[PDB]
RNA sequence: UCCUAAAAGGUAACGGAGGCGCCCAAAGGUCCCCUCAGGCGGGACGGAAAUCCGCCGGAGAGCGCAAGGGUAGAAGGGGGC
RNA sequence: GCGACACACGUGCUACAAUGCCCACUACAAAGCGAUGCCACCCGGCAACGGGGAGCUAAUCGCAAAAAGGUGGGCCCAGUUCGGAUUGGGGUCUGCAACCCGACCCCAUGAAGCCGGAAUCGCUAGUAAUCGCGGAUCAGCCAUGCCGCGGUGAAUACGU
């Protein structure tokens, strides 16, 4: 595997601090990541120019991993969906990769959000997972402002081995999550 | 991983206007951004930009205190 | 709005009757015909009725409305709209 | 977006494209490319990197700009219709506030004519 | 443009002086 | 659209809707009537009902007195009536030769 | 198809209720893989309900279409040939 | 209070832009007004203005700059360097007092509006169009009005 700033500092800085402050008995006991899965709940390519191969491209030049589709589990009249039409996007990041765009994610992507002031504190599962959305994609490095057609937010839902919010959330602030309160 | 379906990902420099360079990994191994993490004003502890102002209303007017009494 | 150079204007008999309620204790009802008057941080608490040409509206003094004038808290207009 | 926030246009001069900044009329267009020694009339498409950071710098630390100008105008009418003022009044209902004829004209506040 | 406060034209218009038309 | 004016008296909404209902009579004819103003008075006789309005083919002047306030308006939509039913037809007398 | 029908089958009335005169070239054969509806919590536009994550959830979903029977230890969802 | 505002009508001002907008420099008027009045000139200030201070019962001195125009430079067809409404904040002056309800200066905001339906107004030569200046009332000013003054300077009239 590749050696990484923020896997690094998990590793070195993060699992201490966790340990003593709640008191771990076991090494896997202590708060873990597990997984980071990125959602474009997009549906406004339903019928129009359905080519959405361009936030799929945005997606896997900001995860470096292809996504895959999702579709509609039922038709439903007002929203004008047929069951079956490809409405959304869906990329899973784990491992290195969950690293590396955890890493890109903290250090520039939150900066440069507009009129940014923290990470909601709230946005907790209550199970030990966080959530977040994201209103365009031009606050990730890796897309400029030509290559862009419209704006297309996100959603970011990061899965943790916490049982509680409590240990979540000293995990995700140790790690460097800012938030607002 | 599925070979031909993901960009390559390579080691990248990310430069920041503020002269911070962060060693990673990406599909553009050069990235320039106006903002970054070491400098934004909610990071860096209480930056306010422009107004650290005090509010600064309402009683911070006095001009003057010449009115009898 | 008045010059600098020229002081706050209060209407003198209105400015007594406010530091006299501040010597021996505020507060008790003031009824003026001084909309022209300035609000002054020694007015802040009391509550003072302002003329609106009908009625004594009574307004209460608070921090945020120092630098204002009397008459814009008793308004002059009963206007609750048309149809 | 890069400056101050939003994106400013290209291809025009700086003098210019820095006032389609929320803040920034001529005036504080003339002082920030004094304060920074750059050429009012060179393109946005023809800016130093350098020169870029060094305005950044200096307007996003000199006045306040974007959503943070917008949040203390509706702050500064939120207290005006808070403590009851004429012009407090004048923005809950949305009639003008500065001694304007409310017999005829006054559309901006109102917006199109309603007939009745 | 002469009802400009903020230009040359618009101050020959009001009749008045200021930082766009000095005297 | 229609303007009612009230010279020295006072009149309800409901006697100004009166004189928007027998204005009607001239939308028969099928043509523009453009700001139909109507003037209402008091004389010592009885009252007086003015009215000028403006069609694509010329203008409309009349005047009705009568005791009776709305026969004065009665007075003035048959005058009104008989200049609207002029102008719409004096061009078609002389078609030939 | 269900009830009437009196716990095998069958059982009438101008008795109570509904459907059929099609469809599918995959909605067929086989091999391999997968498990719902719903409730709670979290999440840009996004809502009762679009898509995402977590926890509960034996079947109340699904099975072209009426009804009944059957059914996830598949008859349901997906792919290969 | 006459300054209201679900609406409606008349008269106007400013615009919708390149025969144009903005900046700098530089020319050419007439008629009026001016003794708690007009203010030269100096200085403080981005400025409105403020503090000094000479002249002028005024063909003497002052308002005073005329503007379009001319020269040079920028803008390049965009709701824009068009338009300047509306609103936030900071000042100046008058006045006993600018809340309702004054004008002006400055920073910021930068709307409707892409030449206008039915209909309709003005003007026959220094006229229309366009450009500026003065005065009455007046402490100040809501004057884009009114009454006067000049600068540039057309088109068209077959005919009833
Ligand atoms: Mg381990
Ligand atoms: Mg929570
Ligand atoms: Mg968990
Ligand atoms: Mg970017
Ligand atoms: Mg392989
Ligand atoms: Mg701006
Ligand atoms: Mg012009
Ligand atoms: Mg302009
Ligand atoms: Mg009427
Ligand atoms: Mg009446
Ligand atoms: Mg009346
Ligand atoms: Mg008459
Ligand atoms: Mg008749
Ligand atoms: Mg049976
Ligand atoms: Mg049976
Ligand atoms: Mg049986
Ligand atoms: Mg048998
Ligand atoms: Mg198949
Ligand atoms: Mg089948
Ligand atoms: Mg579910
Ligand atoms: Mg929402
Ligand atoms: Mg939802
Ligand atoms: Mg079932
Ligand atoms: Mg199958
Ligand atoms: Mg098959
Ligand atoms: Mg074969
Ligand atoms: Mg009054
Ligand atoms: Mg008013
Ligand atoms: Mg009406
Ligand atoms: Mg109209
Ligand atoms: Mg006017
Ligand atoms: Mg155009
Ligand atoms: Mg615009
Ligand atoms: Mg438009
Ligand atoms: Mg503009
Ligand atoms: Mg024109
Ligand atoms: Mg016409
Ligand atoms: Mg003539
Ligand atoms: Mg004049
Ligand atoms: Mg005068
Ligand atoms: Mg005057
Ligand atoms: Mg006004
Ligand atoms: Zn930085």
């Amino acid at each position: 595997p590749l050696d990484l700033a923020l896997k690094r500092k998990y590793y070195e800085e993060v699992r201490p601090e966790l340990i003593r402050r709640f008191g771990y008995q076991n090494v896997w006991e202590v708060p873990r990541l597990e997984k980071v899965v990125i959602n474009q709940g997009l549906g406004e390519a339903k019928e129009d120019a359905r080519i959405l191969e361009k936030a799929a491209q945005e997606l896997a030049l900001i995860t470096g991993q292809k996504p895959a589709v999702t579709r509609a589990k039922k038709s439903i009249s007002n929203f004008k969906l047929r069951k079956g039409m490809p409405i959304g996007l869906r990329v899973t990041l784990r491992r290195d990769r969950m690293w590396i765009f955890l890493e890109k994610l903290l250090n520039v992507a939150l900066p440069r959000i507009r009129d940014f002031r923290g990470l909601n504190p709230n946005s907790f599962d209550g199970r030990g997972n966080y959530n977040l959305g994201l209103r365009e994609q031009l606050i990730f490095p890796e897309i400029t402002y030509d290559m862009v057609d419209a704006l297309r937010g996100m959603d970011i839902a990061v899965v943790t081995t916490a049982e509680t919010d409590e240990e979540a959330r000293a995990l995700l602030e140790l790690l460097g999550f800012p938030f607002r309160k | 991983m599925k070979e031909g379906i993901h960009p390559k990902l390579v080691p990248a420099r990310i430069i920041c206007g503020c002269g911070n360079v962060i060693e990673t990994y990406s599909t553009k191994p050069e990235i320039y951004v106006e903002v970054c993490s070491k400098c934004h004003p909610f990071y860096t502890g209480q930056q306010r930009f422009v107004d650290t102002e005090g509010r600064v209303e309402r009683f911070q007017r006095r001009y003057g205190d010449s009115y009898r009494k | 709005p008045r010059s600098l150079k020229k002081g706050v204007f209060v209407d003198d008999h209105l400015l007594e009757k406010v530091l006299e309620l501040n010597a021996k204790g505020e507060k008790r009802l003031i009824k003026t015909w001084s909309r022209r008057s300035t609000i002054v941080p020694e007015m802040v608490g009391h509550t003072i009725a302002v003329y609106n040409g009908k009625q004594h509206v009574p307004v209460y003094i608070t921090e945020n409305m120092v630098g204002h004038k009397l008459g814009e808290f008793a308004p002059t207009r009963t206007y609750r709209g048309h149809g | 977006a890069r400056i101050a926030g939003v994106e400013i246009p290209r291809n025009k001069r700086v003098d210019v494209a820095l006032t389609y900044i929320y803040g920034i009329g001529k005036a504080r267009a003339k002082e920030a490319l004094e304060k920074t020694g750059i050429n009012p009339a060179t393109r946005v498409k023809d800016l130093t990197e350098a020169e870029v950071v060094r305005l950044r710098e200096y307007v996003e630390n000199t006045w306040k700009l974007e959503g943070e100008l917008r949040a203390e105008v509706a702050a500064n009418i939120k207290r005006l219709m808070d403590i009851g003022c004429y012009r407090g009044l004048r923005h809950r209902r949305g009639l003008p506030v500065r001694g304007q004829r409310t017999r005829t004209n006054a559309r901006t506040r109102k917006g199109p004519r309603k007939t009745v | 443009g002469k009802g400009d406060r903020r230009t040359r034209r618009g101050k020959i218009w009001r009749g008045t002086y200021g930082k766009y038309r000095p005297r | 659209t229609m303007n009612i004016t009230s010279k020295q008296m006072e009149i309800t909404p409901a006697i100004r809707q009166h004189v928007a209902d027998r204005l009607a009579k001239l939308e028969k004819w099928q043509t523009h009537l453009i700001n139909p103003h109507i003037i209402l008075s008091k004389e010592p006789q009885g009252f007086v009902a003015d009215a000028t309005i403006n069609t694509p083919n010329g203008v409309l002047v009349a005047s009705g007195k009568h005791e009776d306030m709305y026969t004065a308006i009665n007075e003035l939509i048959n005058k009104l009536e008989r200049q609207l039913n002029k102008l719409q037809h004096k061009g078609e007398a002389r078609r030939a030769a």
